[PDB]
């Protein structure tokens, strides 16, 4: 369980880094995705704060959000959907081959269906600017704004996997500042 | 949403259950009546790991009792949610739940009960809190939240950043 949990997550990161389409083999009709942003989340300070520009439109901190349709909006179930939530996503780099150390990650039984929790916490760096802009010209989709930038964050994913080979039940990804410094370093 | 909207009140309602404050004449604390009450959303045998290590249930303490013991321990906590959000997992009667908050510790030498262990060092009583510590936490509960009994079947608590001190 504990190495059938490092294989999924370590495949799961070359593609999400390398081609997002290629996960969705993992998702089902009933399968849920959202990303929430904690831009008060602690970290280790020392340019400003973080610009959450491409996230915080999709973002569903439920705290944040009131409206039933906002709050059902930012819910992606089935691939069609989800896919598009992972196209509005910057693209990324984790670097979980060469710096292993920088992440940490719980994996144990999920009550029903045979199913095993993952739940990953980390950093990524951010590559490029998602393929769809959807953090509301010619070089983005959707109306203009100015250039927003990348950076790196930290992060905290957790995954539903179930027998169905695995299909991914539940996806829930929180971003936040990234700190340099974690309890798990060195 | 429609489903979790109920999840905003229950998950603050169990954060203050962490961050209780003891109250009371008699000669000593009572230790019981406090410390069941803390995180007493947990079930009996739910699956509690804290900071990557799980607690093991043995014949004479279940799991909920062992955390409880534990959680007594620190220094009077104030936690702050920050973000959450869930899913309703079909055909499990469950939801899982995924939050974040900011968690403080009071910094005074008091312990919970309001005693301090300083004897032999040199020496109203308010808390002091310290710096902010990060915190990941993952929840799976019962699907009728609206219930502030015994709702949660699993829990991962990660402290994601530890200030200098």
């Amino acid at each position: 369980s504990r190495n059938l949990a490092t294989n999924f997550i370590a495949n799961y990161l070359k593609l999400w880094d390398a081609n997002r389409s290629e996960l969705m083999i993992l998702y089902q009709n009933e399968s849920q995705f959202s990303m929430q942003v904690d831009s008060s989340h602690p970290h280790l300070i020392e340019s400003g704060s973080t610009d959450f520009g491409y996230y915080l439109n999709n973002s569903r901190n439920l705290t944040r959000v009131s409206s039933i349709k906002a709050r059902m909006a930012k819910l992606s179930i089935g691939q069609e959907q989800i896919y598009k939530s992972f196209q509005q996503l910057p693209k990324t780099r984790h670097d979980i081959i060469a710096t292993p150390e920088l992440f940490s990650m719980e994996v144990y039984k999920f009550p029903t269906l045979n199913g095993i929790m993952i739940t990953l916490h980390g950093s990524f760096d951010e590559v490029a600017q998602p393929e769809v802009d959807g953090s509301a010209s010619r070089y983005h989709s959707g109306p203009k704004h100015k250039r927003i930038p990348l950076s790196k964050k930290s992060f905290d994913r957790t995954f539903v996997v179930i027998p169905g080979s695995m299909i991914v039940a539940s996806d829930t990804l929180l971003i936040r500042p990234y700190t340099s410094d974690f309890p798990w370093k060195v | 949403q429609d489903p979790t909207q109920q999840l905003e009140p229950f998950l603050k309602r169990f954060l203050a259950s962490l961050d209780l404050l003891y109250t009371q004449s008699q000669p000593f604390p009572n230790v019981e009546s406090y410390a069941t009450q803390l995180g007493s959303n947990l079930k009996r045998s739910s699956a509690i790991i804290v900071n990557g290590q799980p607690i093991i249930p043995s014949p004479q303490e279940d799991c909920k009792l062992q955390f409880q013991k534990k959680w007594l321990q620190t220094p009077l906590s104030s936690h702050q949610l920050t973000s959450y959000d869930g899913h309703l997992i079909p055909g499990t009667g469950t939801f899982v739940v995924h939050f974040s908050a900011k968690v403080r510790f009071d910094q005074s030498g008091r312990n919970r009960l309001g005693e301090s262990a300083d004897l032999f060092q040199e020496n109203n009583q308010r808390p002091i809190w310290g710096s902010w510590f990060g915190v990941d936490v993952n929840l799976v509960v019962d699907e009728n939240v609206m219930q502030d009994g015994e709702i949660i079947n699993s829990m991962d608590y990660r402290f994601t950043y530890v200030p200098n001190d």
